[PDB]
RNA sequence: GGUGUCUUGGGUG
């Protein structure tokens, strides 16, 4: 849905590199040097990003009803 | 409710008596049941969905019916076949097995930790089997604790001698395991094992607490010690590969030349067989028989420290066939008994041309799970695992017909204080109950 | 997605479950004695892959019917620096000692099925019963109570429990007085109680 | 002209399991029902522990009455079963 | 659906067939009374209009 | 609708003492400790550093269900020693050892900075 | 008689080698710097307004998962030892968060730098949503469109992480010994070799490996300990092990008064 | 309705295994434990609890 | 204050199916056709090919709750360097002078042959088997 | 010797063969030559090899009893509706099945 | 196309490397079959892709052809209970029951045909780091 | 103080 706060597994903080990640990807690094850029070391936070799907951009398409 | 109250609890279907036990409460949190894990085989439960009931007993007369006569210690072993239907499962077996090996040594604070775990411990601590120059104890000492004392126990495996280079059978004096690995054969449900022996000498109780005593214990060992599998432990050297599809490519041979000798009119006829059932009976014997020498020689392949082989060394999952499926070769698919049936116009599948009797053709698979079937092989195992499918789903009714309409007929029946075995009518059936 | 079914048993906290040297703790522990007889060697082919993909960052191919083998795979993860085969030293939790076997460990796609206990745990003392019969009603969601069938009345005749069997047939369900003719026994006799 | 003489008595000596259910059972529910208890209760208060203790002493005053296939009956009482 | 219906225990309808090749799914049927008279279709399967 | 809170694991209530101290008759010169409120991370500690006092003889602890958050310890001692005094004593020494430690990591990380 | 050893240090991570301890004790203090290490973390959540797509729970959720600077909290008090009938301003933090999307393009992000921290113990330093550089964003929390609103209140509580995640001062504590299996404590899976399956760790230079003619030592117990903390920003590195020690220390304290004033 | 029927104080839940219990012991839920119930008569053993 | 002294020649040497605990066999030095078979952890006492070892027999270390040993008191193991504690569970009184005794040192076995005025005082509850080099 | 399709009497008196010791699967066909008892034994002898082809055991006395259930009343009585509800027994039982 | 009764007079290849024989010693790739008996193979059709075999819920399963068969027909059955995120309109429908996932996560092994199934769009589980292992017991 | 009946389809054990 959004980009969750902590890593599940440790709990480190992930929240807060989505947009980093999103202009890393932008530029033309391949995911696994972005990744390594945003230092994420360890699998289980690097999955965390990895494996993200954004949908509350799909949420927000329907108009707000107020 | 409250904790010590006895309940009886029961798990559809009820195919026999030990599908509803009497057991003792304890209040926990969380909304799901808590048992015993020796107690999910009487049941056939497990723990992937399953749901059981529980009835309360309204009055001090059914309170004391359910816990003399219910109760989960007095149905250790059952009267269908006269040997024990609780035994030591999953883990508690397989790190038993692991525990008592003979190379498998405990210093001085695990042990205090292992049998203060013990809720019968008698608080005394055993000497160590080696004093010097450090302090050791085996796990075969630490088992010995959970044994009650006063028992003996004696199995031979493979004429093995009294030194027992294998460390197979078993020998157990005054409760303490002199040697032998502890495995199903010892802590099964199997007759004539540890259970058996201490249900019939030490009573209900005791043995009930044998379970307890040898779960807390092996739990408390493996959960410091650890066991896994992973993809290795199903991968053989390149040397065992090499011998597993000479023996496949033999097979594929001896094969060819059946089928050249039913060609030109060689084969040697069955009695009460045809030639065409003799044929397709040899060549099922000769592919069964080289999936079953792959198997061989990829089992023989395995180390002591291959996890799938100490699971299936222990008893506790798994057996020969699966390590050689896993390991070596799927072999032959069967449909209805037969092999692959030319469901297309002289064919199994659109892929081959007609009349091809190949090993290939009719649902040989020559591959094993590790290395991936062909789609071929994929769906003539996927036919296989279809049939069974339907029969486990079709059988069923007709076996709990059989089951009711046997209990119809037998319902009435009755041993009588005079001995005799009587219907409902009075009428005799037996003089004595089953003749002794 | 190969079959692994499996209630939650228990839960420990982060400080309780074992731990590799690099800290990583795992979120779902299962056990291996579900693999042998079951031969499900996709899932741990899958797990492989998948530590390998998110190591590498990128998404592993598990198309059936290609050219991809177990030994590429564990080729790759060697190069990453893990042992080629998925397994890693990992530590008890509560002593930090370290397990005297290694650990098969990775990332799976689980999922979370629909059938939740507090959707199915249910009890009843006393309740509505129905209309015809005088008997508990059917269902969860009506307050009902569980059917004791024939095949429990089989189960409860076999271990001579008559007192019980009886006690469950009558009142935990519906007994009920009536009064009977001495003579021509048809429950036809008109009683008025309070006038005896 | 259904009860047996206490010379004739075939049937068994010993308490089966069913005899011995009830007869707690039953001993159960009238002691919970402030029945005179026989024993000396030192410790335990369940009415089902404390039957136990007087069936284990020979001091339950009941009678079993066992029906035989035909219609007529034997009397046994419990002190005079044997418990195992 | 195949509407053979459960009165009668006869295996053979229920059974995957060789035709059933690229044009049924081999491995999805319901567990069952349903078993193999609910079939899926496969990815590239279609029906003639 | 049964999980119990997730604060009953630390926060030890009114009636419920933090600490019981009964004896083991079996064996002489013995004691049994329920700790309440406490898991592994004390127990862990207090019994590897029990276990190399050379007054005691047996220390063992145990955690008999997860679901639970105490556990229960035996500890033994020779004749002339009490296991109690034993538990201050071990309570003090890992004190001072927790002290010095962190007063090594101040100077270490000072110098680092 | 215990040594500390530093290898690398900075702000969010602090990697030191530690010798001459149990293994009991290195263990105990993981846990504890993982587990018993209080921090602060909003706790109660107030809903004015809330039109977003995300629901009130799911809001409530990211925001309790929100890192908050800790470093005075020691001097706070537990919401369940304070007199006070409803938290008071001297034990709980109360933050504000306003969010709000004008016109008709766009999307509007809602960061944890927007939470605005209003009353609080002072002149105490904690509260403030930990921010990387004076430049940070923060986390992501919601998106807003047109006319979508958030309007919320929320508290913050002093609590440690046996309670609940959100209270860990720490990610993950890498932890290990012995990188050359002198001690035997693991017995290495195979194929061929188990010298060449098997990476080597990454402190291996820091320690000799074993001879082939050395023989094997009955003796030796583990003694030196790589251990790498790491933080969430809530706490510092050196702030997280001292309290850590601490904790420890007031626990075993607290043992040590129950038994003298049982007596 | 007379050789089996829907009876009163029963429960039902998933089931999960537990090392820790005794074999004839099982753990039942709070919530259960307080909807079902079992009636105690009063005796002179019993009254204050 | 020993049962049964003797010096023995180490003949072989079998690890195989262990990994720390190795069965090996060996005749008396002194007196041939007294066999010797042991199993000895590796770990604890590594023992190769053609080595003498001086082993010993006896039912006590002097001169019921296993407790840690302090280092100022005295016992028989003291000159010894490989001390194990094992229960006798078969004395074989077999042939003309074959004598086998079966010792379990907690699933570790041993056998000894020989004559029977060698191992009549062997026929005990448990015995402590010690060896040097 | 085996054969297939049966005539126990007419074959056990065929010279040659060992008139004290032929033996059918088909305990009807037995009942009708040889008599109840001789029944009785091949109807367990069917049974047992039924349960025990796949090495399952049963313990005798469940198989005795229900073998002796099926010939107590001098011929065959099946374990069916056409079995069960020709016997004395009260209307309750038979209309409860 | 071909339905079934054409499909009786066909010869289809079952990949494009079939088409011509090989002259290997793969221990691992796993030997695509001899083929031997005909001495000249005269195909008339080819496969797509075999894997277009199975249908919407197996194509799910990464190698479905390293499993036994019931479990991939295990798998078909309960991946349609497993939640997710039906349909991004969610919020705006009122349905007896909808269950939603927080935080759904694309799969690290993935197959194909999910491309075209959209379960990358709209995934209906995550990605947990699983040890195998005999722990504690209580996951037995 | 009293929360109704029957069939079809899809699953869990
Ligand atoms: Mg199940
Ligand atoms: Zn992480
Ligand atoms: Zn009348
Ligand atoms: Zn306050």
């Amino acid at each position: 849905m959004i980009i969750p706060v902590r890593c599940f597994s440790c709990g480190k903080v992930v929240g807060d590199k989505w947009d980093a990640y999103l202009r890393l990807l932008e530029e033309g690094k391949q995911e696994g040097d972005a990744l390594d850029e945003l230092k994420l070391k360890r699998y289980c936070c690097r999955r965390m990003v990895l494996t993200h799907v954004d949908l509350i951009e799909k949420f927000l398409r329907y108009n707000p009803l107020e | 409710l409250m904790d010590d109250d006895p309940v009886l609890f029961n798990r559809q279907p009820s195919l026999h008596k030990m599908s509803m036990m009497a057991h003792r409460v304890k209040v926990m949190p969380y909304s799901t049941f808590r048992l015993n894990l020796s107690v999910t085989s009487p049941y056939n439960a497990d723990f992937d969905g399953d749901e059981m009931n529980l009835h309360v007993p309204q009055s001090e007369e059914t309170r004391a019916e359910l816990s003399q006569l219910c109760a989960v210690p007095l149905q250790i072993v059952s009267p269908q076949s006269n040997k024990p239907v609780m035994g030591i499962v999953q883990d508690t077996l397989c790190g038993v097995r692991k525990m008592t090996l003979r190379d498998t040594f405990i210093e001085y604070e695990q042990v205090m930790n292992m049998l203060f775990w013990v809720p019968s411990w008698d608080g005394v601590v055993p000497q160590p089997a080696i004093l010097k120059p450090k302090p050791l104890w085996t796990g075969k000492q630490l088992l010995s604790i959970a044994i009650p004392s006063g028992i003996h126990l004696q199995r031979t495996d493979g004429g093995n001698s009294l030194l027992s280079p294998k460390d197979n059978g078993m020998l157990i004096v005054d409760g303490k395991v002199m040697f032998g690995v502890v495995d199903k054969k010892t802590v099964g449900s199997g007759g004539g094992g540890l259970i058996h022996t201490v249900m019939r000498e030490k009573g209900p109780k005791i043995c009930a607490e044998l379970f307890g005593n040898i779960q807390k214990v092996v739990n408390y060992w493996l959960l410091h010690n650890g066991f896994s599998i992973g993809i290795g432990d199903a991968i053989a050297d390149a040397s065992t590969m090499k011998e597993i599809t000479h023996a496949i490519s033999s097979a594929k041979e001896q094969v060819q030349e059946i089928i050249y000798k039913a060609q030109h009119n060689e084969l040697e006829l069955k009695p009460g067989m045809t030639l065409r059932e003799s044929f397709e009976g040899e060549v099922s014997r000769t592919l069964n028989d080289a999936r079953d020498s792959a198997g061989r020689s990829a089992e023989m392949n395995l180390k002591d420290l291959n996890n799938v082989k100490q699971m299936v060394s222990a008893g506790s999952k798994g057996s020969f066939i699966n390590i050689a499926q896993m390991s070596a070769c799927v072999g032959q698919q069967m449909v209805e008994g037969k092999r692959i049936a030319f469901g297309f116009a002289d064919r199994s599948l659109p892929h081959f041309t007609k009349d091809d009797f190949s090993p290939e053709s009719k649902g040989f698979v020559e591959n094993s799970y590790l290395r991936g079937l062909t789609p071929q092989e994929f769906f003539f195992h996927a036919m296989a695992g279809r049939e069974g499918l339907i029969d486990t789903a079709v059988k069923t009714a007709e076996t709990g017909y059989i089951q009711r309409r046997l209990v119809k007929a037998l319902e009435d029946i009755m041993v009588h204080y005079d001995g005799t075995t009587r219907n409902s009518l009075g009428d005799i059936i037996q003089f004595l109950y089953g003749e002794d | 997605r190969h079959g692994q079914k499996g209630t939650i048993g228990v839960t420990y906290r982060h400080e309780d479950m074992p731990f590799s040297a690099e800290g990583i703790v795992p979120d779902l522990i299962i056990n291996p004695h579900a693999i042998p007889s079951r031969m499900t060697v996709a899932h741990l082919i899958e797990c492989l892959l998948s530590k390998v993909g998110s190591i590498r960052g990128y998404e592993g191919d598990a198309t059936p019917f290609t050219d991809l083998t177990v030994d590429a795979v564990s080729n790759l993860l060697r190069d990453n620096g893990y042992q080629s085969r998925g397994f890693e030293v990992m530590y008890n939790g509560h002593t930090g000692k370290k397990l005297m076997a290694q650990v098969f460990f990775g990332p799976t796609y689980y999922q979370r099925l629909r059938h939740m206990v507090d959707d199915k745990i249910h009890a009843r003392a006393r309740g509505p019963v129905q209309v015809l019969t005088r008997q508990p009603v059917e269902g969860r969601s009506r307050d009902g109570g569980l059917r004791f069938g024939e095949m429990e009345r089989d189960c409860m005749i076999a271990h001579g429990a008559a007192g019980f069997l009886k006690e469950r047939l009558m009142e935990a369900s519906d007994a009920f007085r009536v009064h009977v003719c001495g003579i021509c026994g048809l429950m036809s006799v008109i009683a008025n109680l309070k006038k005896n | 002209e259904l009860a047996i003489l206490k010379e004739e008595r075939t049937t068994t000596p010993y308490l089966t399991k069913y005899e011995r259910a009830r007869i707690l059972g039953t001993r159960a529910l009238q002691i919970s029902m402030n029945a005179p208890v026989l024993v000396d209760i030192e410790g335990e208060t369940d009415p089902l522990q404390i039957a136990m203790k007087e069936l284990s002493q020979r001091k339950i005053p009941l009678v079993i009455r066992r029906y035989l296939p035909d219609g007529s009956y034997e009397d046994w009482g419990c002190d005079e079963l044997i418990v195992d | 659906n195949t509407p053979i219906g459960r009165d009668g225990k006869l295996a053979k309808p229920r059974q995957l067939h060789n035709t059933h090749w690229g044009l049924v799914c081999p491995a999805e049927t319901p567990e069952g009374q349903a078993c193999g008279l609910v079939k899926n279709l496969s990815l590239l399967s279609g029906i003639s209009i | 609708m049964n999980a119990p809170d997730r604060f009953e694991l630390f926060i030890l209530p009114d009636d419920v003492p933090k600490l019981k101290i009964t004896p083991d008759s079996r064996v002489p010169n013995c004691i049994i400790i329920k700790f309440e409120r406490e898991d592994h991370t004390l127990a862990n500690l207090l019994r590897e550093e029990l276990a190399l006092y050379p007054d005691v003889t047996f220390v063992a602890y145990k955690v008999e269900h997860p679901l639970f958050a105490n556990f229960v310890m035996r500890l033994q001692t020779e004749e002339g020693t009490r296991p109690k005094q034993a538990l201050e004593r071990a309570c003090a020494s890992i004190i001072n050892k927790l002290k010095t430690l962190d007063h090594k990591f101040n100077e270490e990380w000072n110098i680092k900075n | 008689e215990p040594k500390v050893n530093i290898i690398n240090a900075q702000d969010d991570e602090v990697e030191l080698m530690l010798s001459d301890v149990n293994l009991s004790l290195a263990n105990s203090l993981r846990r504890t710097m993982l587990a018993e290490v209080p921090t602060l973390a909003i706790d109660l959540v107030e809903i004015k307004m809330n039109t977003s797509v995300l629901a009130d729970e799911f809001i409530s959720h990211r925001l309790g998962l929100i890192p908050l600077v800790s470093e005075d909290v020691e001097e706070m008090k537990y919401s369940r030892d304070c007199t006070c009938e409803d938290y008071c301003d001297e034990c709980s933090v109360v933050l504000e968060l306003s969010a709000r999307h004008e016109g008709e393009e766009g999307t509007t992000d809602v960061y944890s730098s927007s939470l605005i921290k209003v009353s609080g113990p002072g002149n105490l330093n904690v509260g403030e949503p930990v921010r990387r550089d004076d430049y940070d964003q923060g986390i992501l929390l919601c998106k807003l469109r047109n006319h979508q609103e958030l309007n919320i209140r929320c508290i913050a509580k002093k609590g440690i992480a046996k309670e609940h995640a959100k209270w860990s001062p720490c990610s993950a504590i890498a932890f290990e010994y012995d990188p050359h299996n002198k001690l035997k404590h693991t017995d290495f899976w195979f194929e061929v070799d188990a010298k060449k399956e098997w990476p080597d760790s990454k402190y291996a230079t820091w320690e000799e490996p074993p001879k082939p003619g050395e023989v094997f030592d009955y003796k030796a117990k583990p003694n030196r300990f790589y251990m790498t903390v790491e933080t969430t920003g809530s706490l510092k590195a050196n702030q997280v092990f001292s309290r850590g020690i601490k904790t420890l220390q007031e626990k075993l304290a607290n043992v040590l008064f129950e038994l003298e004033n049982s007596r | 309705n007379l050789m089996g029927k829907r009876v009163d104080f029963s429960a039902r839940t998933v089931i999960s295994g537990d090392p820790n219990l005794e074999l004839d012991q099982v753990g039942v839920p709070i919530s259960i434990a307080k909807t079902l119930s079992y009636p105690e008569t009063v005796t002179q053993y019993n009254i204050h609890r | 204050s020993a049962l049964f002294d003797d010096i023995f020649t180490v003949q072989t040497v079998d690890n195989g199916r262990y990994n720390k605990v190795s069965r090996i066999i060996g005749i008396s030095t002194t007196n041939s056709a007294i066999k010797l078979t042991l199993d000895i952890n590796n770990e604890m006492f590594p023992v190769s090919q053609d080595d003498s070892l001086t082993v010993t027999l006896a039912n006590s270390l002097s001169l019921k709750s296993w407790r840690p040993p302090k280092p100022t008191d005295k016992s028989l193991a003291d000159d010894y360097d490989y001390v194990m504690f094992g229960t006798v569970y078969k004395f074989e009184e077999g042939d003309e002078d074959k004598i086998k005794v079966y010792v379990s040192f907690g699933g570790l076995l041993m056998c000894l042959e020989g004559g029977y005025k060698s191992l009549a005082s062997l026929k005990q509850d448990n015995l402590y088997i010690l060896i040097r080099r | 010797l085996e054969t297939d399709g049966i005539n126990l009497a007419e074959v056990m008196a065929v010279p040659g063969v060992d008139s004290s010791r032929t033996y059918s699967n088909s305990f009807v066909e037995i009942l009708s030559v040889l008599g109840i008892e001789a029944t009785r034994s091949s109807l367990y002898k069917e049974i047992l090899n039924v349960i025990a082809f796949d090495g399952s055991y049963v313990n005798y006395r469940h198989m005795a009893l229900l073998v002796d259930v099926m010939t107590s009343r001098g011929y065959l009585m099946a374990i069916t509706r056409h079995g069960i509800n020709r016997a004395d027994t009260g209307a309750l039982m038979r209309c409860s099945f | 196309y071909v339905d079934g009764e054409e499909e009786e007079t066909i010869m289809i290849a079952m990949t494009p490397e079939d088409l011509q024989t090989r002259s290997l010693n793969d221990t691992a790739k796993r030997i695509k079959p001899e083929m031997s008996t005909s001495s000249h193979h005269t195909f008339t059709h080819c496969e797509i892709h075999p894997s277009m075999i199975l249908g919407v819920a197996a194509s799910i399963i990464p190698f479905p052809d390293h499993n036994q068969s019931p479990r991939n027909t295990y798998q078909s059955a309960m991946g349609k209970q497993a939640m997710g995120v039906f349909l991004t309109n969610y919020n705006v429908r009122m349905d007896t029951m909808a269950n939603i996932l927080y935080y759904p996560q694309k799969p690290l092994a993935k197959t194909q045909a999910m491309e075209y199934l959209k379960f990358r769009e709209l995934p209906a589980g995550q990605n947990a780091i699983v040890a195998i292992a005999c722990y504690s017991g209580y996951n037995q």
